[PDB]
């Protein structure tokens, strides 16, 4: 009976994974670009010009 | 500002003692699948 309990034990610690991760925020999309940035190249533009 | 305040305090509050009993939350769920 002691083993059977103990392996009843590691049954539920096998089925209940949640660990170490986990994941807080799923991914999303900026919908902005980060490239190019349009005002900071006319700018340089300008200034080398 | 005030009231979204107040419901990010109780959402994050609620959240925390959530997260404290998940991994005894799902062990259960798991046993009352599991049970004959």
């Amino acid at each position: 009976l002691q083993l059977l309990n103990r392996q009843q034990e590691l049954n539920i610690a096998k089925s209940s994974a949640i660990g170490n991760v986990r994941i807080i925020d799923n991914a999303v999309t900026d919908p902005n670009p980060v490239r190019p940035k349009k005002t900071i190249i006319i700018v340089i533009g300008v200034v080398l010009g | 500002i005030s009231h979204i305040l107040d419901s990010i305090s109780q959402n994050y509050l609620a959240q925390n003692i959530a997260r404290q009993a998940a991994q005894d939350a799902k062990s259960l769920e798991f046993l009352n699948q599991q049970l004959p």
